[PDB]
RNA sequence: UUGACCUCGGAUCAGGUAGGAGGACCCGCUGAACUUAAGCAUAUCAAUAAGCGGAGGAAAAGAAACCAACAGGGAUUGCCCUAGUAACGGCGAGUGAAGCGGCAACAGCUCAAAUUUGAAAGCUGGCUUCGGCCCGCGUUGUAAUUUGGAGAGGAUGCUUUGGGCGAGGCUCCUUCUGAGUUCCCUGGAACGGGACGCCACAGAGGGUGAGAGCCCCGUAUAGUUGGAAGCCAAGCCUGUGUAAAGCUCCUUCGACGAGUCGAGUAGUUUGGGAAUGCUGCUCAAAAUGGGAGGUAAAUUUCUUCUAAAGCUAAAUACCGGCCAGAGACCGAUAGCGCACAAGUAGAGUGAUCGAAAGAUGAAAAGCACUUUGAAAAGAGGGUUAAAUAGCACGUGAAAUUGUUGAAAGGGAAGCGCUUGUGACCAGACUUGCGCCCGGCGGAUCAUCCGGUGUUCUCACCGGUGCACUCCGCCGGGCUCAGGCCA
RNA sequence: CCGGGACCGAGGACCGCGCUCUGCAAGGAUGCUGGCGUAAUGGUCACCAGCGACCCGUCUUGAAACACGGACCAAGGAGUCAAGGUUUUGCGCGAGUGUUUGGGUGUAAAACCCGCACGCGUAAUGAAAGUGAACGUAGGUGAGAGCUUCGGCGCAUCAUCGA
RNA sequence: CGUGAGCCCGGGUCGAACGGCCUCUAGUGCAGAUCUUGGUGGUAGUAGCAAAUACUUCAAUGAGAACUUGAAGGACCGAAGUGGGGAAAGGUUCCAUGUGAACAGCGGUUGGACAUGGGUUAGUCGAUCCUAAGCCAUAGGGAAGUUCCGUUUCAAAGGGGC
RNA sequence: AAACUUUCAACAACGGAUCUCUUGGUUCUGGCAUCGAUGAAGAACGCAGCGAAAUGCGAUAAGUAAUGUGAAUUGCAGAAUGUGAAUCAUCGAAUCUUUGAACGCACAUUGCGCCCGCCGGUAUUCCGGCGGGCAUGCCUGUUCGAGCGUCAU
């Protein structure tokens, strides 16, 4: 149960903001989870998913397909994936959009930036586990 | 309750003298008769005074204190000596004071 | 007897905000007490006796001290509202007793009080030292200076040979006399001036 | 709202020929013009007697009579038949009213959740939280959209001395589905008879089994209350020997027979 | 002639200020009628609506020319009570306070009336090297001192003070936080069912292809990074008395607001139509004087205050604005007029009036290709879990309509009771129980022994039974009970 | 006394009244037999037949008639809320009773706790000043449920005479 | 099944929630209100589509031609016009291409319709300037005030030169 | 017999009830105090590669700077991406057309001016444009004055 007063319960107002929100807060929002490696690798849970993640889908119809990451279409909250497509009337390839919280990252594209959001989250979940220790 | 009034049940069949500013606190005086007098002692110490352990003192009773101004003299009392301080007094109620072997006092 | 012949629908007053007050009063009170601490949260009160006949057996708390009270018990009037202490330039003291029982109250807050210095390093004469700066503080004045007594006791005993013998007379016969004599004052200072000019008169 | 069905000019037609009396919507260029209002059988109109805050939604009850509903669902927290009578399950509780050692709860003893649930699994009333756990369905009706999606059975209540116990065994129960927590000063009748029903399975510490005298000879001007009965056994009254003796001899039987 | 004052002007002079919006609440002004009184000029509605002026985060009020009559309370405001009371009121419908008392919150002060007269000690502005210097205001009075609680003058001997650091704490945004996508079935898709686990100070809420604590955001508590600006604050360094300040006592002095108070009259207002307030007109004060003390007047007293100058937080209000959290509220003819490019479209010269209107599907996968048509479309054939979801799109009622099937009908049909015909149907029944034989398959037959529980004399469990005893099965035979109509 | 016909079979061990007494026609039907075992009985719908049968609501007066509303369907649509009385019902406490203006507390509009005042009640009467309720087992007489030691005691209440 | 208001089941359609029992609660039950809103009939393929004299032939375009176009005829307006241009008012209706539906009370290949583009050139024409009837500031005076009067005044109301 | 009219049934129409849903109302509660001559509220006109509206913005125009995040936006087309995408968040620096209390005079006009500078066109003279200015009441100071109002000489 919520304590703080700055919390609300209310659904109505937890829908718009879910379908309102802005493109920054829809980036968190569009979050994966890791692979047991990469998880055992950088004790990270979840990231925020964006193009050039290699992913597997765990959910749906195209469960156990592998690919790249293709786009991030924040606006209907879907990514796309290598060849993980369907053929129209005509037989050309559209792709097919799937949630982010329906795959796993198994190779994550790597930068500075990646590797400091990396670095903040395991330095703070050992903090934690220290402090609660 | 809404559900159970008639309606639903027929739901298909349908002198003197003028005192200018006058203030209460001048007339306050509330009276208390001698038969509730005793009452007003705390209740160990009447039993004790009733049943007759204590025969060399008297209770001494501030009717003020209890919010009471006027001794009224309905009732009897028993024989027993009390000290009663009132700002008013009934003729009856000092007489019976009297023969009960008391005293009223008055104060203000 | 309903009053409802105005337009009594526009001024309706609810009072569903009852406990959000009560929790803002609560709130208020606890940041004046961490504002103010460790002083306590009130003024010390003086004990009066409530006007009319009807209220007149009862005292409680009264507005501030007066200038006699604060004199006779040591206290300047520019010192006394900085040490928690309300002062009433308009009451006066008429009688001994209160004024008595009020300049025993101010003894006993200058005997409970401890008067930190201004200045930590250099202390003056009137103020607490160190050392008797530690002790167990009180934080509300109403409470630990409140009306002890409001009324008077209601209930005493007395041996039975000091019983007084009364007004000679009877009371009701003391009380019937004291209502003639005060309905017939000024008609028997009228005879008697009336017969003392005829004395000078025919002396 | 006060004004709605009203923020519109509308006059009556007059008695005529071909349309009713109704005040009819001023204007023209739109579909709202003609169009009745101001009625409560009429569409955008005002409702009939519309609703006021000021209807009198609080209930002021004696404080006695909540002191003798608490005492009452108290005594039928009691009685083992009740318990089972409202729903919980009890049949491995090895004793009612169950009391545990405060020791087991006092300071952080039960603070954490797990410590808490391992407690509740020990001392027997794991079945009646587990009956919560799997009672969970979705609300009929608005009051989804409302707030209120779900719906659970109500399970085991545990009383405990602020004093003694501490207060991070609220914590410790916080999670558990359906399990409440109460000091034993300020016991709830919502909690001790949930919808009017008596028989709620409490949990006590030795420590609020310890205080419960204390804490009702605390109570001014209220005193425990006097039966209108010294002995409730009908049976035991009826077929007792003072009774039975003096009873005029039977006129008939359970079964009467036909005569014509 | 020259200059100074006073009054009145000019300037695109130097520097400032006001207007309008908003107006829920607040301070004033002005001010109805419907209504209720049988009607109606008193009255009521109502000292309200509309109209006008002026503020703020609150405003206003506020430190007694008070209340009282007591053993006296002691600025203002608000709640409870006082109290539907005192009182007012045609021909009565009605109206209606206050002191005390409990509580919330509390906080006190500034001028005018005095000569600094041994020294205008005061202030706006301009220029500056920031040290000051000028031009002025002002003696028709700017500082210090004094405000009735007093104070001024003395006497008296003690007490009081200015600056600078400051540990630490609080308020606000920022980085970060627990646990299954394990296995089986249904399904287009598990978030469903089943099994095995884990977290929980987090089982609030939302999303994800159907009901998800552990897939994702969040949720709980302690904290933990980084930054800004304030506030509080334990203590610690220093100057000390040039000056200011308090207390005590006292011969004496002790200024205190005028077209104002008050009175008459008129209007309005009030519970104060004998005791209310406000305004206009006329008259017009005083110095223990004046006001009040709810019945007019004279005389003698008494008790309370000290008007005609001014400031000031809190508790109180809030259909406006900004931010947030909720509900036994409504669920698209409801809820605001407006869930939608709604104060829009549209109408009116104008002031103004003012709607209708949500939903394919999880995903457009929104129908390739062939064929018939001028096309719209149709037919195949496709997508989908479903087109019985085709951008006329969830579900798809009734009125009303088409086709197919059945029936009736010589100037109404419809309806009730009872048959009949045709059409279409729900039950019931299918065998059960008990004996007598025969054949199988087993020993949870009776008794006894030990243990355990109980209702304390009843049972269960382990041994014992050795098959004329028990329990099922399979064939017969017999009795009984079995459905519908007679 | 003896025939002929119609309709009906309520109840469900025994008990009772009786008689013509191995039993019975005596406090309510059994026995025997046949066909069928399914649309055969039964039911629903459509229609024909015989008989029966004004169109509803409203208004009016005593009543009809007149008059008014009604083309059809869906959805909406009208004795409600507040304050204040009054009678009755249930409940708590009871010469007292009322925590919730407020304060304390809280898992926070909940629940729990607290008390000064105050309201109503405990005394009335009078315009007011004022005064203020026991002669008596709180009285006598006649009833009166109930109890009784069978002499009486006598609730509530009523009538009457007293204080 | 229930006397009844109603309740329950089967079959079909359908796609995400819902019900029994005991209490609690109310914006809780419709045939009428010339009721409100929305939808739909009979009437009924009916009344009607009859003022302004009037149309015809061939060819082309086109799926389709009385009301499109060219030619050939016949007529009307008859200079107070059915002509050529403007003021008010409208605002792109103007022009060229193209066009399914809708609209043009019949049709339509045509259109003031629908879609995309284009088009308005001034020292001399107007506006702009002047004053008319009239209106609004200033001085000043009313009014609680929004504001009213006032337009030459009871104003130190300004030009020029040496 | 058919047709027609009516009744009943299945399917198909018409129409949008019912059910389920809800980025919306409604009511309560808590917190906060912040508009404008330093030009507000309101209005008009514009601004996107391809927009009519809604939204955002002002000739720096679906925006600029700065801070933060850290890889999009998306209907199509085309490009840019560690000073770094974004119809992102934050926001302290700016820009801010014509108006409006609206202020040079006017305004049913894109009308007519005055003062001081600058630019361009041959330009000391002419013509356009730009920059800074020119409203009213009132306060304080400055400076220039008027009055036999009045003082001294």
């Amino acid at each position: 149960m919520k304590v703080r007063p700055t919390v609300s319960s209310s659904r109505r107002k937890a829908r718009k903001a879910h379908f309102s929100a802005p493109s920054s807060v829809r980036r968190v929002i569009m979050s994966a989870p890791l692979s047991k490696e990469l998880r055992e690798k950088y004790n990270v849970r979840s990231i925020p998913i964006r193009k050039g993640d290699e992913v597997q889908i765990v959910r749906g119809a195209h469960k156990d397909k592998e690919g790249k990451v293709t786009s991030v279409y924040r606006l209907k909250y879907v990514i796309h994936v290598e060849r993980v497509t369907r053929e129209k009337a005509t037989g050309q390839t559209v792709p097919i959009g799937i949630h982010p919280s329906n795959v796993v990252i198994t190779k994550l594209h790597l930068d500075k930036d990646r590797e400091n959001i990396l670095a903040r989250i395991k330095a703070g979940r050992e903090q934690v586990a220290k402090a609660k220790g | 309750p809404t559900r159970f009034s008639k309606t639903r049940k027929h739901r298909g069949h349908v002198v003197g003298m003028r005192h200018f500013h006058l203030l209460r606190n001048h007339y306050w005086r509330p009276s208390i008769n001698i038969d509730k007098l005793w009452s007003l002692v705390p209740s160990d110490v009447r039993e004790q005074y009733l049943s007759g352990q204590k025969k060399d003192t008297a209770p001494v009773i501030d009717l003020l204190s209890h919010g009471y101004a006027k001794l009224l003299g309905k009732g009897r009392l028993p024989e027993i000596p009390v000290v009663v301080r009132a700002r008013y007094v009934s003729a009856e109620a000092e007489r019976k004071v009297k023969e009960a072997g008391g005293v009223v006092e008055l104060v203000a | 007897n309903n009053h409802f012949r105005k337009h009594w629908q526009r001024r309706v007053r609810c009072h569903f905000d009852q406990p959000g007050k009560k929790v803002t009063r609560r709130l208020a009170r606890r940041a004046k007490a961490a504002a103010l601490a460790p002083r306590p949260v009130d003024k010390l009160r003086p004990i009066v006796r409530c006007p009319t006949v009807k209220y007149n057996r009862r005292t409680r708390l009264g507005r501030g001290f007066t200038l006699e009270e604060l004199k006779a018990a040591g206290i300047p009037r520019l010192l006394a509202p900085t040490i928690g202490i309300a002062v009433d330039h308009r009451r006066k003291n008429l009688s001994e007793e209160s004024l008595a029982a009020n300049v025993q109250r101010l003894k006993d807050y200058k005997a409970r009080l401890i008067l930190f210095p201004r200045k930590s390093n250099k202390p003056k004469k009137a103020d607490t030292p160190k050392d008797q700066q530690t002790a167990e503080t009180t934080t509300s004045l109403r409470t630990s200076f409140g009306v002890e007594q409001p009324l008077a006791p209601g209930f005493t005993e007395i041996s039975k040979s000091e019983i007084p013998a009364g007004i000679e007379g009877g009371a009701y016969r003391a009380l019937r006399k004291a209502r003639s004599d005060a309905r017939l004052v000024g008609v028997r200072e009228k005879r008697a001036k009336e017969k003392a000019e005829a004395e000078a008169n025919k002396k | 709202s006060e004004k709605a069905g009203h923020q519109t000019s509308a006059e009556s037609w007059g008695t005529g020929r071909a349309v009713a009396r109704i005040p009819r919507v001023s204007g023209g260029g739109t579909h709202r013009a003609g169009q009745g209002a101001f009625g409560n059988m009429c569409r955008s109109g005002r409702m009939f007697a519309p609703t006021k805050i000021w209807r009198k939604w609080h209930v002021k009850i004696n404080q006695g009579q909540k002191r003798f509903a608490t005492a009452s669902a108290l005594a039928a927290s009691a009685v083992a038949p009740l318990l089972m009578a409202r729903g919980h399950q009890v049949s491995t509780v090895p004793e009612v009213p169950l009391v545990v050692d405060s020791a087991a709860v006092a300071g952080d003893a039960v603070a954490k959740t797990a410590a808490a649930y391992k407690l509740l699994k020990a001392i027997g009333a794991g079945p009646d939280v587990e009956k919560v756990k799997k009672s969970k369905k979705l609300r009929a009706g608005k009051g989804k959209m409302r707030g209120r999606r779900h719906r659970q059975r109500r399970g085991p209540l545990i009383v405990y001395s602020p004093e003694h116990d501490g207060k991070e065994l609220v914590k410790g129960f916080r999670n558990i589905p359906g399990v409440e927590t109460c000091p034993v000063d300020a016991l709830n009748l919502l909690q001790l008879a949930p919808g009017g029903h008596l028989g709620r399975f409490i949990v006590w510490t030795s420590a609020a089994i310890k205080q419960l005298d204390a804490v009702y000879e605390s109570k001014k001007g209220f005193f425990l209350p006097a039966n209108i009965v010294s002995q409730a056994d009908l049976s035991r009254l009826i077929n007792s020997t003072e009774i039975q003796s003096v009873l005029r001899a039977p006129k008939g039987e359970a079964r009467t027979k036909r005569a014509c």
